[PDB]
Parts: structure tokens; C-alpha cells; sequence
């Protein structure tokens, strides 16, 4: 009984796929994606292949999707548990927005991180007094983390 | 030379730009064609956020590439 | 289902990006967007003020009244309803 | 036909960048700029005398813009 | 150098004639016309033709067209010299509306007479306090002004 | 049956319609169709402005008639 858009925005998904984003139904589940994206260029997270969760609640399109990191990620707007602080997945939500344009804002959010809010204080503090290390690190995390898996 | 935006809903616009153009004009051209404005647009190619001040061969946008637009995005 | 040739091309512009079908009885926002009625409704009772336009986030400190355009709904009607003669 | 719903009820022309009023009527910008221009409170809808009180500040009809675009690209 | 919708207006007035109305611009005066409107059925002016003139001013159509009796008529809303007191000729004007509608709207006012709110005083005043007779000379004076020309 | 009714513009939509329905019946589908309330929409036909408690049979409107759409007007 999926609401005709989901099933529509699944196929489009299917049929129109973005060039540095994978994301596909779960066979037991039609609102369960498995999503990988790509580290965008000129990024430390560079190379990085990351594994997210992405979930459509009951109320989607009228409340955000679920979206979490499964691979572990150095980034002062995401937790140790993946948790991604962003606003269009709370308050600043729209239901004009959609899988695909929330997929490209968690890669934007990755090409420009926002140590000045953090979710996880240490590593924004960290990005905030001494930035070339957080970069390394990120860097370095991304190799450990998001290569081969 | 033409390029194509995605908008949100997914469909397509295509837009008559220079490689000299200002990722301004482009938003501006958007606007134009969509009624968004340029605080609200968030334009992305190749996984980076494209900057307001930067032009289409800054990034190397050439004919029939496709950008594709996001709201206004805060990561706290 | 079949539409006239000439009116397929007006398919995407035709459809409520909140529900991504053909708009239901729309209504446009004074930031000029459209919705279904319906589509609108739900979003904005969601919520509460400020009410926000889901296109272009145009604030608005209470709901406005809108009323459905009509233009919009005969045009659809005809992207619809319009077949050839039998 | 929709030739006709297309035209704007003041200019008797295609709608030229339309606007759409909160009583769901829609004009040409310019058309329904000069009607209100011409007087002060309260301003009416020239098509259902729907009273407003102040001026509604509002933008383009996106959608009927380009479907009238569509039409007239079309037609030539 | 006639503005679009006086050229469109008056093609359409030519072209889409509508009965019991009669509207042609003078030749030497694209913004002059020469109307003659048919009274209403049922009304004491029935089997009348009245002519009207109908004049565009230079601000039509943010402002009404100005329109006259120039056939003698026993009305309380249009004096002796032929002026009509209806709102739509003045502050509740719309851009909408047209010569058609306007000619209409006229036709519709001899279909419906208001002696509450008098131009003529005289004619609405026997109009309220003596209906039949004001009806009866409303048919004499269509008979004897209304019936040539 | 059907009618015919001449908008402000000039367009002419048509109704389906029964001769036993009244011209408040005729007004609401009006208002379906162009967004006009009722009780700012006077239609003319044959030179009377028709009444709402009336039917289209009591005025003798029959299949194909025309009804012309008029604004409340008021003489004074
Ligand atoms: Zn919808
Ligand atoms: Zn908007
Ligand atoms: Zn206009
Ligand atoms: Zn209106």
C-alpha cells in the first residue's frame, strides 16, 4: 500500500541514478534504503566510498526521512553514531525535498562542514583551533573507514 | 552553450549560459525559471557545493552538464 | 492513461511537487507556487506559524487564505480530460 | 480552448510574466500593477471584487509563465 | 495608434455580436460608438430601441467608458439628459469588464430600476409612491422616443 | 441538456444542467469553473438580470441558450 510517490521517486531513483550516489530499496523493505556516497572532490573525505541509512517514516513526504551514517566518519555535524545534524532532516525541512536532494545535501554538508554549531564538540573544536590536523584526520578516517568496505 | 538544472521535483530546465558566467547568473537564471531566489538555491555538481563567486569553467562545467539544485543546507 | 499529443509536453510543469501528481484543485502562494489544495493543507497544518513555502521557503507569519486557481485547474482539466473525437 | 484561459483579463493578451491574487485570479504583473496603481485602499480583484484592505505584494506564476512559454514557442 | 485590447475589444464586439445590443465605433472615431441597446423583455421598456453613446477615454481600461442615453428615457437612474448613475461607471469599476458587459449591465439596470436611490428624483419618487403609473409612462415615452430612429 | 455561458472575457464555458435547476445552481458551478462567488455574479439573458430563486424553465433557457456573465451592478 506505498503512497504513489515513493514508488514513483524509487523508480526515478532507479532509472535516473547521480553520478557519486547509490541508493536502493531494501528487498524486505520498500521504505528502507541502503544509500553509499561518495567523499566529494577536493574533500578530506576524498576516495571515501560511506554507507548511510536512509528511512521514510509514515509521514514522509510531510515529515524528513531518517538518514544516518553507517560508516564511521570524522565531520564535526556527525556523531560516533552516524547521527547527521542538519537542518532540512529537522526544522528546516520542506516536502518539495526529496531522497535524491537530501542524498546531495549530506555529500554538500560533507564538502563543507560547520565546526561553529557542533553536534560532536570535540571534533568541531578540533576542526575550529587546528583545522589542518581535523583535515588529516578526516583524511586519515576516510582511508581507515571508507576505502574497501 | 546550454546546460541543463535539475530542479527539485526532478524535472529538468535547460539554460543558455557562458563558461564565463557566475554561478550568480546561473541562480539568477533559475530564479527566472523557477521562482526561487538565489539565498534559497543551493546548486551541486559533482558532489561540491558550487560558490556564488566562482564561474562554470572554475569547476569545469561544460555543455550538457547537469547541476543539480538543493535548498539552503545547515549542518550544526 | 492517453493525453493529447500537444498538452504531454506540460506533464512536469502540471505536477504538485508535494505529491508529484497532476495538481488537484491547486492553489498558488503569493511567492507564486502552486500546490493542491489538499497537498498544502496537510503541509501546513503540520505545522505552525510561521508557515513556509515549501518551493522557495517564503515566510508567512499566519496561513494565508488562498483560493484554488482556476486558470490552473481548467488548464490541467484539459491536460487531462482533453481526447480526441470518437 | 485554453488559448483563452491563457489571457489575461485586462490586456486580452497571453499573460505576460502573470501573477496569481490570494482569490486565485491571475494577470499579467504589469496589468494588475497599473489597476492597483491607479487607486489606493482598498484593492479589489478586477475579477471577483475580493477586497483587500492593503496591496498583496506577489510573484510570478512560475508554472503559467512556462506553460504559456511552452504554448507560444510552440505556436512558432 | 489604438491601444491592443480597443483593437480586440471592438474585432470581437464585430465578430461576436450579441443580440439585443448593437455597438459599432463611428469611422472617424475609433474611441466613439454608436450603441443602440433593445429593452428588456418583460419590462415596460420592452420593444424599445434606445441609442447610447459609448466613449473610451484615454485611461480605458483602468477607467469606465463614459456612457450616455441619447434616447429620452423615464428611468429614475438616468436623468433628462440621459446620464446613467450606475456604480460600475464609476467607483466599483473593473478592468474586466467591457463594453459588452457594460451595455449588458445597462440593459440589466433598465430590467431593474432603484428608486430607493434616485438620480432623478422626480421619476423615482413616482416610481415608489406610484409604481403602475411610473411603469405605464416608462411604456408611453419607450412608445413615443424608443419606436424610430 | 446543455448551456452555454459567456465570461467576462468573452470565453464561453459550457454547463451541464437541468431545466428544473435554479440560477444559484448555475452560479455555483460558475464559481467551480472561474472563482466568481455568487453573490458577485449576475447573469443576463435576453436583457433580464435572472434571479436566483427562478429556474433555467421559468426564464424559457433551453438547450444551447446563452447566458451572459455580469458584475453585481447597482443603479443609483
Ligand atoms: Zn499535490
Ligand atoms: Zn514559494
Ligand atoms: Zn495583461
Ligand atoms: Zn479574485
Amino acid at each position: 500500500g506505498l503512497p504513489r510517490r515513493i514508488i514513483k521517486e524509487t523508480q526515478r531513483l532507479l532509472a535516473e541514478p547521480v553520478p557519486g550516489i547509490k541508493a536502493e530499496p531494501d528487498e524486505s523493505n520498500a521504505r528502507y534504503f541502503h544509500v553509499v556516497i561518495a567523499g566529494p572532490q577536493d574533500s578530506p573525505f576524498e576516495g571515501g566510498t560511506f554507507k548511510l541509512e536512509l528511512f521514510l517514516p509514515e509521514e514522509y513526504p510531510m515529515a524528513a526521512p531518517k538518514v544516518r551514517f553507517m560508516t564511521k566518519i570524522y565531520h564535526p555535524n556527525v556523531d560516533k553514531l552516524g547521527r547527521i545534524k542538519l537542518d532540512i532532516l529537522k526544522d528546516k525541512w520542506s516536502p518539495a525535498l526529496q531522497i535524491r536532494t537530501v542524498l546531495l545535501s549530506i555529500q554538500a554538508l560533507l564538502s563543507a562542514p560547520n565546526p561553529d554549531d557542533p553536534l560532536a564538540n570535540d571534533v568541531a573544536e578540533q576542526w575550529k583551533t587546528n583545522e589542518a590536523q581535523a583535515i588529516e584526520t578526516a583524511r586519515a578516517w576516510t582511508r581507515l573507514y571508507a576505502m574497501n568496505n | 552553450m546550454q546546460i541543463f538544472v535539475k530542479t527539485l521535483t526532478g524535472k529538468t530546465i535547460t539554460l543558455e549560459v557562458e563558461p564565463s558566467d557566475t554561478i550568480e547568473n546561473v541562480k539568477a537564471k533559475i530564479q527566472d525559471k523557477e521562482g526561487i531566489p538565489p539565498d534559497q538555491q543551493r546548486l551541486i555538481f559533482a558532489g561540491k557545493q558550487l560558490e556564488d563567486g566562482r564561474t562554470l569553467s572554475d569547476y569545469n562545467i561544460q555543455k550538457e552538464s547537469t547541476l543539480h539544485l538543493v535548498l539552503r543546507l545547515r549542518g550544526g | 492513461g492517453s493525453h493529447m499529443a500537444e498538452l504531454c509536453p506540460l506533464a512536469e510543469e502540471l505536477s504538485c511537487s508535494i505529491c508529484l501528481e497532476p495538481f488537484k484543485e491547486p492553489v498558488t502562494t503569493p511567492c507564486g507556487h502552486n500546490f493542491c489544495g489538499s497537498c498544502l493543507n496537510e503541509t501546513w497544518a503540520v505545522q505552525g506559524s510561521p508557515y513556509l513555502c515549501p518551493q522557495c521557503r517564503a515566510v508567512y507569519q499566519a496561513r494565508p487564505q488562498l483560493h484554488k486557481n482556476t486558470v490552473l485547474c481548467n488548464v490541467v482539466e484539459q491536460f487531462l480530460q482533453a481526447d480526441l473525437a470518437r
